[PDB]
């Protein structure tokens, strides 16, 4: 019923059938009970459907090392669409489906269980979007300019780990921090790759990182335009504005790369002012 | 001495220009004699003389009255072209320093073709796609943005290349544009000029693609 309600079988009246399927999912889904709890058949059905949508992904490695993707991109798209249509179905019926809205111990764990599944769904969609973003770039190029531990972590990274384990999230945060670096070398567009990472895979990307990426953009593009005289004083001055904003949140690894570049461009006095500013914003109370 | 560094350098240049006329020599280019000092100052002044030279570098009628040259429609027309050529080239330098941090930086790697420069200019000034654009894209950018900033830089050829790769999408605009690039003085024939204006005025007076409106 859940599947039909989400449009499955419709690749073959159809609104009424899907509305009937919705009615069957609500009316006959059961309820949670004390036996440790026994969750409703409605919950197990949602878990069963979701699992079967990602069964080809879960235990599979993300990549195959000339690195490529284990799962074809076209398959990742359809899986994501199916997960999203399931999410859309739960949102449009948050008020009528038991357990979605907040509610005694039985209905409590029913709400917690259903909530956890929905958080996994959005994490699945974010994870898939991240993999698609990754292979839109030149991963082999990114994979080359990488440390061994992170190459090994990426070698045996599964979709399960990407979706549900901190190391996948931490590694994802490293890869995004690396792809933008490379994107700046190609230099097609920084602010487009920004809004790409900002929204779709939000909750995994950080807005303090994109402003940093915007700063490293002008820095590298100030090294690109380095031969020009009057164009840099606008690039380096605007890079400095971007750095000082995220001063209370710059990593020592980035702050160094910034100062290293400033010295190449004889921007001595400016680089000193950034480090002084980063200091005060890490310890405002002095 | 009551003369500042800049003023003094100009005086020396005006002494040369006088020494030349006092000894009967060739009348050298005064505008060049003044820009020689400008480079010793910030580019605020250099870019001025660049405009002065290009605005005065018009074919004149030697030994003709001043008022006559400036009233003649002949000369008044070339002024507009010399200015447009300055605004286009001036903007083209803005597009370079926007992509590369320094003019020198752009030069070492080589000034890219006006088409690839403009494309590498759209990447920055519009990173995300505006939802009001029309007529699709061309190699990853809206077709009308490319046409505008190419015309803005003054490379009509680069703009026409963009049109050639979107023949199906742009409709009848191809035969109209190809005439604009051919006809001199940046003007179309009254008949064809009438055909496009009425079409734009008909249902495109307010279109969601500003670049389309501009072109």
């Amino acid at each position: 019923a859940l599947a039909v309600a989400c449009g499955q079988g419709s690749d073959l009246m159809d609104r009424n059938t899907e509305n009937l399927a919705r009615a069957a999912f609500i009316e006959y889904g059961g309820q949670p009970r004390l036996a440790s709890v026994r969750l409703s058949s409605r919950h197990d059905a949602l878990a069963l459907y979701l699992t079967r949508l990602v069964r080809t992904l879960w235990k599979a490695k993300v990549v195959q090392v000339d690195i490529s993707s284990t799962i074809p991109t076209s398959k990742l798209v359809t899986i994501q669409e199916n997960v999203e249509r399931l999410r859309n179905f739960l949102e449009a019926n948050k008020s009528t489906i038991q357990g979605l809205a907040p509610p005694d111990i039985a209905n409590q764990k029913e709400h917690q269980a259903l909530h956890a599944l929905q958080k996994l769904m959005e994490s699945i969609s974010e994870g898939i979007s991240f993999v698609l973003m990754l292979f839109d770039e030149r991963v082999s190029d990114i994979y080359a300019r990488l440390d061994a531990v992170s190459q090994q972590q990426l070698k045996d990274l599964t979709y399960e780990q990407l979706f549900s384990q901190t190391p996948g999230k931490e590694l994802a945060k490293v890869l995004v921090k690396a792809i933008v670096n490379r994107n700046i070398a190609s230099g097609a567009n920084v602010e487009t790759v920004a809004d790409a990472l900002r929204r779709r895979c939000g909750s995994f990307c950080s807005p303090d990182d994109v402003v940093t990426f915007k700063a490293q953009e002008q820095l590298q593009r100030a090294s690109e335009q380095a031969h020009n005289s009057p164009v840099l004083r606008a690039l380096l001055a605007e890079s400095l504005r971007l750095f000082e904003q995220v001063a209370g949140s710059l990593t020592p690894a980035n702050l160094t790369t910034a100062v290293e570049q400033y010295i190449s461009l004889k921007y001595y006095a400016g680089a000193i002012q950034l480090c002084l500013t980063v200091a005060q914003q890490k310890d405002r109370g002095n | 001495s009551s003369l500042d560094n800049i003023e003094m350098a100009y005086a020396r240049q005006i002494y040369i220009y006088n020494e030349k006329i006092v000894n009967g020599h060739l009348q050298p280019n005064l505008v060049d004699l003044c820009a020689s000092v400008a480079e010793l100052d910030d580019k605020s002044i250099s870019d001025m003389w660049t405009m002065v030279k290009q605005m005065t570098d018009v074919l004149l009628t030697p030994a003709t009255d001043a008022l006559k040259n400036r009233s003649s429609v002949e000369v008044r027309m070339e002024f507009v072209r010399q200015a447009l050529a300055y605004l286009e080239q001036s903007y083209k330098n803005y597009t370079l320093v926007t992509v590369f941090g320094n003019l020198h930086q752009a030069q070492l790697g080589g000034v890219p073709g006006t088409y690839q420069l403009v494309r590498s200019f759209l990447n920055i000034k519009l990173p995300a796609p505006l939802p009001g654009l029309q007529d699709g894209e061309v190699e990853g950018h809206p077709v009308w943005a490319l046409i505008y900033y190419c015309m803005r830089c003054g490379d009509l050829l680069a703009a026409s290349q963009v049109v050639n790769r979107a023949q199906h999408q742009l409709g009848e605009f191809k035969t109209w544009f190809q005439e604009y690039m051919n006809s001199k003085d940046r003007r179309l024939s009254p008949a064809t000029e009438n055909k496009l204006r009425l079409h734009y005025r008909r249902a495109l007076r307010n279109n969601t693609d500003p670049y389309k409106r501009a072109v």
